[PDB]
């Protein structure tokens, strides 16, 4: 009974941190891909010359 | 898997270091609460492991005073009294055996049944309890694996996302080197 | 239920229920407790002898065995049972004294485990920062 | 409370078991670069 309450404490904590880890990596992905998309576009300006 | 890991778990416990202000100051018991001094003397007696102060067997059998006492009428009187008491003890005993032969047979059967009834109630409560514990275990198991699936699913995504990101970072470097070179070649031209 | 008193863990001779806990009790014992403590014994809520609910169910209680017994033999057997009870009660003292040591040693190792977890949490986070 | 503390101690062992593997995989990950 006690163990379940500690598990009930642990499960949101594990969910909170790991989802935040995943979320930051997606935020990292969004920042990376935004720059990376722009630089090909920049390369196309160079290619246009 | 965990068998090997459990011995690896042990490692840091081997490296615990002098800090033993351990939590057992919480809710210290009391030895003393309702001890009488007589009970305390008995607990002193058992701490000293003292043998039994035997209740006298000689009263069962005493045929006469001792040789110096034998010249006292009152000493013989106490032994005559003693012999009188023992006969009545046998009288009360034989009286008890009369009842015990007829009724005690039935009463033993009734009492042995009552022990079975205590066991039947105990086994019912045990089977209630064992079921309830295993019902709890099924609540434990379902909760762990439901959460454990979704995290593992997320972790698989996370591993894929992490790997792909640095791959994109690698290609980012590939872009920047190539863009720079084209900028040099166009700039020199 | 074939009643057992909650204090003695054994069948009462004069039984009563505390309404403050619904447990079954041997009335002269808990009345003595009430006088000395003023509370229910199981949950420490306040209690009085007035609140106690009497039982008048007859006793099926049985000798153990009758064939040995006589007045000298009862006193002989009672002494042995008395010694067994005092051995039992002192064993509880011993048991309680023992549970002091084992709980305390367990608590140190679990407390020290937290310090390891703390260090490892730092280690993991630094390793994740390295991955960034 | 003893048994609870024992199981807490045992629960800690499972936590350390998880963490040991997680550290090992993360250091392995860094070795990949």
């Amino acid at each position: 009974e006690e163990l379940k309450k500690h598990e009930d404490s642990a499960i949101p904590r594990r969910l909170e941190c790991l989802k935040e880890d995943v979320q930051r990596q997606q935020e990292r992905e969004k920042e990376l891909q935004h720059r990376y998309a722009d630089l090909l576009l920049e390369k196309e300006t160079l290619k246009s010359k | 898997v965990r068998e090997a890991a459990a011995a690896l778990v042990e490692e840091e416990t081997r490296r615990y270091r002098p800090t033993k202000n351990y939590l057992s100051y919480l809710t210290a018991p009391d030895y003393s609460a309702f001890e009488t001094d007589i009970m305390r003397n008995e607990f002193e007696r058992l701490a000293a492991r003292q043998p039994i102060e035997l209740l006298s067997m000689k009263r069962y059998e005493l045929p006469a005073p001792s040789s110096g006492q034998k010249n006292d009428i009152t000493a013989w009187q106490e032994c005559v009294n003693n012999s009188m008491a023992q006969l009545e003890h046998q009288a009360v005993r034989i009286e008890n055996l009369e009842l015990m032969s007829q009724h005690g047979c039935n009463a033993w059967k009734v009492y042995n049944e009552n022990l079975v009834h205590m066991i039947e109630h105990a086994q019912k409560e045990l089977q209630k309890l064992r079921k309830h514990i295993q019902d709890l275990n099924w609540q434990r198991k379902n909760m762990q694996l439901t959460a454990g699936s979704k995290l593992r699913e997320m972790e698989s995504n996370w591993v894929s996302l992490v790997s792909k990101n640095y791959e994109i970072e690698r290609t980012i470097v590939q872009l920047e080197n190539e863009i720079y070179q084209i900028k040099q070649q166009h700039g020199e031209a | 239920m074939s009643l057992i008193c909650s204090i003695s863990n054994e069948v009462p001779e004069h039984p009563c229920v505390s309404p403050v806990s619904n447990h079954v009790y041997e009335r002269r014992l808990i009345e003595k407790y009430i006088a000395e403590n003023g509370t229910d014994p199981i949950n420490n809520q306040p209690l009085s002898e007035e609140q106690l609910i009497d039982i008048k169910v007859a006793h099926p209680i049985r000798p153990k065995p009758p064939s040995a017994t006589s007045i000298p033999a009862i006193l002989k057997a009672l002494q042995d049972e008395w010694d067994a009870v005092m051995l039992h009660s002192f064993t509880l003292r011993q048991q309680l004294q023992t549970t002091r040591q084992e709980l305390s040693h367990a608590l140190y190792q679990h407390d020290a485990a937290c310090r390891v977890i703390a260090r490892l949490t730092k280690e993991v986070t630094a390793a994740r920062e390295a991955l960034a | 409370e003893l048994s609870h503390a024992l199981y807490q101690h045992d629960a800690a062992c499972r936590v350390i078991a998880r963490l040991t593997k997680e550290v090992t995989a993360a250091r392995e990950a860094l070795a990949t670069l």
